[PDB]
């Protein structure tokens, strides 16, 4: 029975817990650099556009 | 003529250059510092200098070179170190004397007073040539015969042939008029970079490269004239596989090309070159170095020449292949030439593409890549040569998801995939079979049959054995091994009697230092046929295993024999094992 | 007539940079006019003006600025926009990028200059695709059909057989015959392929022998990147010629839809314009649009063009921007998987993601069987249901699949097994594959089924 | 008659809606229900192909009028509404049978169509919905994908090299949605009768 039990924990976490965190990584850090650091750029690129 | 107007760093604004075009290379200063014109906006132009700018005057004055950025061609290319721009550091460290690299060095890239031995083909002097014509061959040294080929885009009637002797590359050794001009080529032949080499036609890659290592010429071949992926990034197997390149393979030449990466690295292994000495097949003893050309661009240079070390070297093999020679060119750290086109496309303040790489960090790599390929040659006579490139890469942490591994996975034909978990348990090969893989085995299987047809049978086995390789490993996980069948036991021993035995090499051992496809063959005959005589009888695993024992040692040391004996008699002695291994499974049976 | 006029040769250019070549004192420019760019040493390019501002104009040329001097180079006007010389003629040949014949064979004698990029069809004179395809592969026939007139792409990471899907299918391309002169001519655009899958390409085609029908319009990874942008245009403009103004259907094929938007991304990039997601331009949907939107059929006419894309998810991910855009814009969906290629399937298309959006008006009575739709909203529906009987058995065990779960994993199984695997070159007819299907969904029983009523099945007979 | 495009239609007193939006779909019309004159948005994702709720909407809806003014839609949708909307019918209370062809028009332009006219499509339908409610009708539209007339926006932006405020989008995003969703609702109309009808504004925005 206590075999089983950790049997079910453990198979939980390796199949949905880190499966669920790890796309969530994922998207997190896709949000910030893939659109606020090329927002951050673009800005900066249309402000030197304007001095220019 | 044309003076600086404003520098910014790198950046540099010169006036006075209206006829200058775009890429044309530049010297700057009284310093002579080299860089590339990006910009012509007005009658000013626009140069990014690839040496530090500091201390330059204003209304200093810019010459300029009527080319892009080129590599000067011809004998002595050879053997030689050269830095990314094309600067032979030997003899710019004999000449300056001290270490350290001049700010604005002006040495050639081949010395143009040294003489070499020169003799002409049979041409006549009043015959016709075109370009690509195979005229003169020159002894650069001994066994590394040079041929010397007619420049493309330069044609015409012959006018004057030089006859043989002893000569420099200043001198004028042809001279012919294609019109009532006449023009007259020396030895030596400049190439821009970025141009690829004039081919003929585009072959289909029809030979492999055979490595000397069991593991990559047989479980994942790689043809001549394709491309090559390694994830080097600890281990050594990327010196490893570089090594075995040099001193076995099947190329006539090598051309290493290392950028970007630690110094301390490159010093080792440009020192390690030299020590690397390989035997010919006809007993002599030769050095590497006679055949090795390396291009070794170190963090501290310029990250211009960073970027350009690969063109320059990718050329550099075009080069060599017009003359008909199999040569391989070897990036050392392609991660690290992307890290600069990074660098140089934050300077040019490009738009940022995923992860921060420019938007064209894939395409220029797919355009490098593609000039690999076994080509026909330009000119006569007809010959044919190739250029294959074995690139390592270096994702980070082992994660293949950055740009440059993706592109790289996407373009290379063959992933070799070293492995830093069995580096840890003491693997010399350290090629991974779970995820190599070679694509161009369908077009090796004509070759394949044609040397053996039954060994690409045999390779398809040895892939199933591979497979089930893993589920009997979940197996014994799960349940252990007293579950597995008397089949299923037999196979398990047979794929670990591959892994340890045939599958692994011991590089080190002179017994194993280099394995011939004909051992190899053999091996994989006695491992797979033995593999499948033991299969069908399923008879109780204990008893098989405990009367084959002397089996067993005869395929643990079909890899222990040494090439000494050469193939007659490795391959009769692998033969006569494997019939006493048939003879032993099928009269127990 | 209006009296022709030889175009200007300017030698004005005062500024390169990147790929576009600014020029001054133009005498009357004219937005998109093509200009080749002849530079000092000789040699020829083309290029497109693509800012035309007071009298400056600011070209971006294609092969490359490189090369070019302020002082030697010569840019003539010639004033009309790119037009592909599109012939009758063409059928038969490859052709380069922007269309040089690369066959060794003399030049398209053009029966008509047409603009590329031609204006859009009257939405009230367009009509709705009426008819299935006989491609010759089972799976994409049985479930998720395409009709003609229908776009729908192949979703495929790199490294899977898509290549080779592709091939198959433009060599065994023909109508469902339930007309040789009408029958499906192929136009094969190729954006950024390898080398050696062109040759393979080359090979394959002129093996099957329906080089007479089938036109290549080739662009390798060697050419310039721009020059890629252009071949799905020219592609598609020769199909609108051969389909609306000669008769015969056309069956759009692109491969690599994934490296014409590495190209708009580095065209983009290059001109500094507004960055969508993951820094694509923020126009990729119209230019997607201009793409893959001209799969139809017209009113007045008798003529077709069905599309089939070939896209390559970068990162195995649905989301990326182009495989999302174009799931918008496209239709449908064929997806392929790499987990069914792990298990050795030559045709790895995995049907959960996979539909057809215009399904519902290829299915009927005229073709296939009354019991179509039913069949196949079971079969995609209880594949759901087995992979879920799957994850539940991985993190629970074997002994949670019930006497439900476990009809459901067997019902899986079988499915993966049978039903999708298919020769390389079999012609699985759709009766035949529809009672195997049949099968399949009769693996639970009869009356658990919730979906699907059971006349509807049982107005067909078994044997 | 002739009306400014963006100056909406002039009204007595707007007043609240409180007759339910009769959809005839069991989740629009018992879990979440809209009301005649509210204001509704379909996000619908990639590859559901929301447009199937748009269609079956506007066939069974109880509003008088629909107008479909579909932007940067697909031109097939459009081929499927002109080819089926005269064959399908429904019935009125006075017993006959009619098509629903008879009071639904498109605004629509396609994916392929030019960029700037989407904003114009937007606006000449609710304008055109906006007279008809003025008539007394409960009349109604639906703008498939809304989220291409931002793509519009931030095309021209581009051009104008206005600052980007999110995503490329400029800063007057919100406000001009806001602009254009803020004309549905209940109303008495201008003038006598009292004419008493309202407008429905049921968007798609499709996200990336």
């Amino acid at each position: 029975l206590t075999l089983d039990e950790a049997i079910k924990t453990t198979n939980r976490r390796v199949n949905a817990l880190e499966n669920v965190v790890k796309p969530r990584l994922e998207n997190t850090i896709t949000y910030i650099k893939g659109e606020l650091d090329e927002l951050e750029r673009e800005d900066f690129f249309r402000l030197k556009k304007i001095q220019g | 003529y044309g003076y600086v107007r404003k520098v910014s760093g790198p950046v540099v604004i010169a006036d006075g250059m209206n006829g200058a075009a775009m890429y044309e290379l530049v010297r700057v200063g009284h310093d002579n510092l080299i860089g590339e014109i990006i910009r012509l906006e007005g009658d000013s132009a626009t140069i990014q200098v690839y040496e530090e700018t500091a201390g330059l005057m204003v209304n200093d004055p810019v010459l300029r070179t009527h080319k892009p950025l080129s590599v000067e061609l011809g004998p002595g290319i050879l053997g030689n170190i050269f830095d990314g721009i094309q600067r032979p550091l030997k003899t710019i460290a004999i000449r300056s004397g001290d270490v350290y690299i001049p700010r604005g060095v002006s040495v050639p890239a081949l010395d143009k007073d040294t003489l070499w031995e020169f003799q002409p083909k049979k041409i006549g002097e009043g015959d016709l040539l075109t370009g690509g014509d195979l005229y003169a061959t020159v002894f650069e040294n001994s066994l590394m015969q040079h041929h010397v080929a007619l420049p493309p885009d330069a044609m015409g009637k012959v006018t004057y042939v030089a006859p043989a002797g002893q000569y420099s590359l200043k001198d004028t050794v042809l001279e012919l008029e294609f019109q009532g001009v006449k023009k007259s080529f020396t030895m030596l032949q400049a190439w821009p970079v970025r141009t690829p080499r004039p081919v003929s036609s585009k072959l289909a890659a029809d030979t492999p490269l055979l490595t000397g290592q069991r593991v990559l010429d047989a479980l994942f071949p790689s043809v001549l004239g394709g491309t090559c992926a390694i994830p080097g990034a600890f281990g050594c197997g990327k010196t490893v596989i570089s090594q075995a390149l040099s001193k076995y393979s099947n190329s006539d030449t090598v051309v290493y090309v290392g950028c970007g990466e630690r110094g301390n690295e490159m010093a080792e292994v440009l020192m390690d070159f030299p020590q690397l000495t390989m035997t010919l097949p006809d007993g002599r003893e030769e050095s590497v170095m006679k055949r090795t050309t390396l291009v070794a661009n170190t963090s501290n240079m310029p990250v211009a020449a960073r970027e350009a070390s690969i063109y320059t070297g990718i050329t550099i093999a075009e080069y060599f292949r017009d003359m008909g020679y199999n040569v391989s060119m070897m990036a050392d750290s392609t991660s690290r030439w992307a890290e600069a086109l990074r660098e140089i496309s934050g300077r040019l303040a490009e738009m940022p593409a995923d992860s921060g790489y420019p938007a064209y960090l894939a395409a220029r790599l797919a355009s490098f890549y593609e000039r690999a390929g076994k080509v026909k040659c330009l000119g006569g006579p007809e010959r044919t040569g190739s250029v294959t490139i074995v690139g390592a890469v270096s994702p980070p942490g082992g994660d293949f998801s950055d740009p440059v591994t993706s592109a790289t996975l996407s373009i290379v034909q063959v992933f070799w995939g070293l492995d830093k978990k069995l580096a840890q348990r003491k693997h010399f090969p350290s090629v991974n079979w779970l995820i190599s893989y070679s694509k161009y085995s369908t077009a090796l299987e004509s070759f394949y049959e044609q040397f053996d047809p039954d060994f690409i049978n045999i390779r398809t086995k040895a892939r199933e054995v591979l497979q089930r390789e893993d589920d009997l490993n979940e197996i014994v996980q799960l349940v252990g091994k007293d579950a597995l069948a008397e089949g299923d036991k037999i196979t398990l021993e047979t794929a670990k009697l591959l892994r340890e035995d045939y599958l692994a090499q011991n590089a080190f051992t002179p017994y194993d230092k280099f394995c011939p496809f004909y051992k190899s063959v053999w091996m994989m005959r006695n491992i797979i046929h033995f593999y499948n005589l033991a299969n069908q009888a399923v008879i109780t695993y204990t008893l098989i295993k405990h009367r084959l024992g002397d089996l067993f040692y005869r395929l643990v040391s079909q890899k222990f024999e040494d090439p000494a004996e050469g193939e007659p008699a490795l391959v009769a002695k692998f033969k006569k094992l494997h019939e006493d291994l048939t003879a032993g499974f099928r009269a127990l049976e | 007539e209006g009296t022709l006029e030889v175009a200007m040769e300017y030698r004005t250019v005062t500024g390169v940079a990147g790929p576009l070549v600014i020029l001054d004192k133009v005498k009357g420019p004219k937005y998109y006019e093509i200009v080749n760019i002849r530079l000092g040493d000789g040699t020829m390019r083309r290029g497109q003006v693509l800012e035309v501002d007071g009298e400056k104009a600011v070209v971006q040329v294609f092969e490359g600025t490189s090369g070019i001097d302020n002082k030697f180079t010569t840019v003539q006007f010639t004033g009309e926009v790119l037009k592909t010389p599109v012939s009758l003629d063409m059928l038969g040949r490859i052709f380069n990028g922007s269309g040089k014949p690369i066959d060794n064979g003399p030049p398209i004698l053009p029966e008509a200059y047409l603009d590329i990029s031609g204006s859009s069809i009257n939405p009230s004179e367009r009509t709705y695709p009426e008819e299935m395809i006989q491609t010759g592969i089972s799976t994409i026939d049985v479930m998720n059909s395409i009709a003609r007139g229908q776009k729908i792409p192949l979703f495929s990471a790199a490294g899977l057989p898509h290549n080779e899907i592709a091939a198959q299918i433009c060599r065994q391309a023909g109508l469902v015959k339930r007309g040789e002169e009408d029958n499906f001519a192929i136009v094969f655009a190729a954006m950024g392929v390898n080398m050696e899958t062109a040759q393979f390409f080359k090979r394959d085609f002129e093996e099957n022998g329906s080089m007479e029908r089938v036109t290549l319009f080739l662009n390798l990874a060697n050419d310039p990147t721009i020059e890629r942008i252009i071949t799905p245009r020219i592609a598609l403009t020769t199909a609108e010629y051969l389909a609306y103004e000669c008769g015969k259907h056309v069956l759009v094929i692109l491969t690599d839809m994934s490296s014409y938007a590495d190209a708009l991304r580095e065209v983009s990039a290059a001109r500094e314009e507004v960055p969508g997601r993951r820094g694509y331009p923020g126009y990729m949907y119209t230019d997607l649009a201009q793409i893959y939107e001209r799969a139809g059929r017209i009113e007045g006419r008798k003529g077709s063009i069905t599309q089939i894309p070939i896209l390559t998810m970068p990162n195995d991910d649905i989301t990326h921007p182009t495989p999302d855009l174009t799931g918008y814009i496209t239709e449908g969906q064929i997806y392929i998987d790499r987990q069914l290629q792990n298990r050795q399937i030559y045709p790895p298309i995995n049907v959960l993601p996979s539909l057809s959006r215009l399904m519902k008006s290829a299915i009927g009575e005229g073709m296939t069987r009354r019991d179509h739709s039913d069949v196949s909203n079971q079969l995609y529906a209880n594949y759901a249901i087995g992979k879920d009987v799957q994850a539940m058995k991985a993190v629970v065990g074997e002994e949670a699949l019930s006497s439900e779960d476990l009809l459901y994993l067997e019902f899986l199984d079988k499915f993966e097994r049978k039903f999708v695997a298919q020769g390389a070159y079999d012609s699985r007819n759709i009766f035949q594959s529809l009672d195997l299907a049949w099968t399949l969904l009769r693996i639970f029983p009869r009356e658990l089924l919730h979906r699907i009523p059971g006349k509807t099945l049982d107005q067909y007979y078994s044997r």
